[PDB]
């Protein structure tokens, strides 16, 4: 419970969330219409998929 | 497809200044070819073709409802194994350890 | 007259674009086109090295 | 009739825009238009000075 240890725990949590988000999950039930993503593409959080 | 192309367009379908004229819409359909004919008579992207669909039999399956556990397209040529880096690190550690 | 009619009516619904929360390189794809997707299913995977 | 026809068809396929994971300068280019390249082949090379 010491202040120093919890600081590092927060960073561990942020890194873990970063790693768990390498798998992109669908937020809605539906059907796929356009597909502009191919294996090997370089993706940022601004590129439609 | 659950869209007519105009769904995702980034521009107005018609001009604001002009009037409105009815236009019959079109809806794409995916058709899959047999792969033993392509290898001997190959195709190229964007070539025109006459399609004809036999619609005699009608079960009533308009929307797919089966999910698949196998990925469609997979590539692992950009994965780098970390053996030489691990060997270099070990050698450096042994060097600087006294 | 108690009826108004227009032939300029289309069918509208909700469509969602799929965007990553991170940056990476694609390694798999799980839905091609006109394929059914449930909520919570993976559609794309990235290289986890970094 | 029992059939439906349309001449608005066009063959379709997959295409990938090769992109680098890093910045730098080019010193080699291993292929040109209409060249058969296999998976895992080098297509471009950069200066490793930086």
């Amino acid at each position: 419970d010491q202040p120093a240890v919890q600081q590092a725990a927060t960073e561990v949590r942020n890194a873990w969330l970063a790693l768990e988000r390498t798998r992109i999950i669908s937020p809605m039930t539906g059907y796929v219409s356009r597909r502009a993503v191919q294996p090997g593409a370089q993706i940022s959080p601004t590129t439609p998929l | 497809d659950m869209g007519t192309g105009s769904a995702f367009s980034l521009l107005p379908a018609q001009n604001a200044t002009g009037n409105w004229i009815k236009v019959v819409q079109r809806l794409p359909v995916r058709i899959e070819l047999d792969q033993k004919q392509l290898e001997q008579y190959p195709l190229r992207i964007g070539l025109s073709t006459l399609v004809s669909v036999n619609t005699t039999n009608r079960d009533g399956q308009v929307l797919a409802n089966k999910v698949r556990s196998t990925p469609v397209a997979v590539s692992t040529a950009r994965e780098i194994s970390l053996a030489p880096v691990n060997k270099l690190i070990d050698d450096i550690v042994k060097a600087n350890a006294g | 007259r108690h009826f108004e009619e227009t032939d300029d009516a289309y069918v509208a619904g909700n469509q969602i674009q799929i965007m990553s929360q991170v940056s990476g390189s694609v390694t798999k794809v799980w839905a091609d086109n006109t394929d059914f997707v449930k909520e919570g299913d993976v559609l794309v995977t990235l290289d986890p090295t970094d």
